[PDB]
């Protein structure tokens, strides 16, 4: 069995590289962040431009949604994160504390917390309600490329160009686990599987790996694409067949069969590196976003 | 100051 993703819409508007796209948990929206300092909101089904959200003084590397789809948090080169009320487009809180570019961000499932990773090599945990930084974790020895909470918010996984994936106890701040194969290529992306039992990790040697968290071993390996330079988002696609989805530096979206590790689709259309992909929470819809020579977001839809 | 506007848009 294979998916049949086909291009449906191209979302144009950003004036610089698009850095990250994410679907709202309610499925209504796509948020995109860009080097142009802006967040844009688009209809998830029709691709229709909804609104521009502005405020950051420099470009943005990541955006993420609260579980109730009412808030966004963005991570910027201006050293801040901002929490945004989506409906009004207003900045509710500016999270200050990082001493270098903020690179990645995510809410926990309860959405009372935000986790951030920075070029300052730390991971921070923020109280959404007060905007106060609860913990500064001395997580890594190189920029932090990704941060993600598990199912129940009890754990945070982080990755870094230092070659490490680390798993943190949210409540205590303790490092519970360090994952690494018999080598140290930079880890460019990490996230928990939807059931929280696995971790998908990208490394800058053209490879994605599925790790069993509890056992601490690599189970599956996905290859064939190009990823040597950029921190490209990857995904578990679950609304239809069970796929792994990633961007690639050859301007394609790659889709693998999770179980068999075979490439099942390569989506062509972008004209620069596909830095970000996202999967719709209920429908078979993939959003992809590309760097500066392209500037577009594409929505792709499939029957499985 | 990142030439391409954002850290994720640069090589490291």
């Amino acid at each position: 069995v294979k998916p049949n993703y086909a291009l449906k819409f191209t979302l144009a508007g950003h004036t610089k590289a698009v850095s990250s796209v994410k679907f709202s948990p309610n499925g209504e929206w796509l948020a995109s962040s860009s080097a142009d300092k802006l967040i844009k909101i688009w209809g998830a089904y029709d691709g229709k431009f909804e609104k521009t959200i502005s405020g950051h003084k420099l470009g943005i590397s990541d955006v993420a949604w609260s579980s109730d789809s009412n808030l966004l948090v963005s991570a910027s080169d201006d050293k801040t994160l901002k929490i945004w009320d989506v409906s009004s487009g207003k900045c509710l809180k500016t999270l200050k504390g990082h001493s270098n570019y903020v690179f990645c961000c995510n809410f926990n499932p309860q959405s009372n917390l935000i986790v951030s990773g920075s070029f300052d090599e730390s991971v921070r945990i923020w109280d959404v309600k007060t905007g106060k930084c609860l913990k500064t974790l001395p997580a890594h020895s190189d920029p932090v490329s990704a941060v993600h909470f598990n199912r129940d918010g009890s754990l945070i996984v982080s990755s870094s160009y230092d070659g490490l994936c680390r798993i943190w106890d949210t409540a205590s701040g303790q490092c519970l686990k360090t994952l690494i194969d018999d080598d140290n290529p930079p880890v460019s992306f990490v996230k928990f599987s939807p059931n929280g039992k696995y971790i998908l990790a990208a490394t800058l040697d053209n490879t994605l790996k599925l790790w069993d968290y509890s056992k601490g071993k690599c189970l599956k390996t996905y290859t064939g694409h190009k990823n040597e330079k950029y921190c490209i988002f990857a995904n578990f696609s679950v609304t239809g067949g069970k796929w792994i989805v990633s961007g690639s530096e050859d301007n394609l979206v790659y889709i693998w069969n999770l179980q068999t590790k075979e490439i099942v689709q390569k989506l062509q259309g972008h004209t620069d590196v596909v830095i970000s992909t996202a999967c719709h929470p209920t429908e078979n819809i993939i959003a992809s976003a590309a760097l500066e020579n392209d500037k577009t977001i594409k929505l792709w839809k499939s029957d499985c | 100051l990142n030439p391409h506007g954002a850290a994720r848009a640069e090589v490291y």
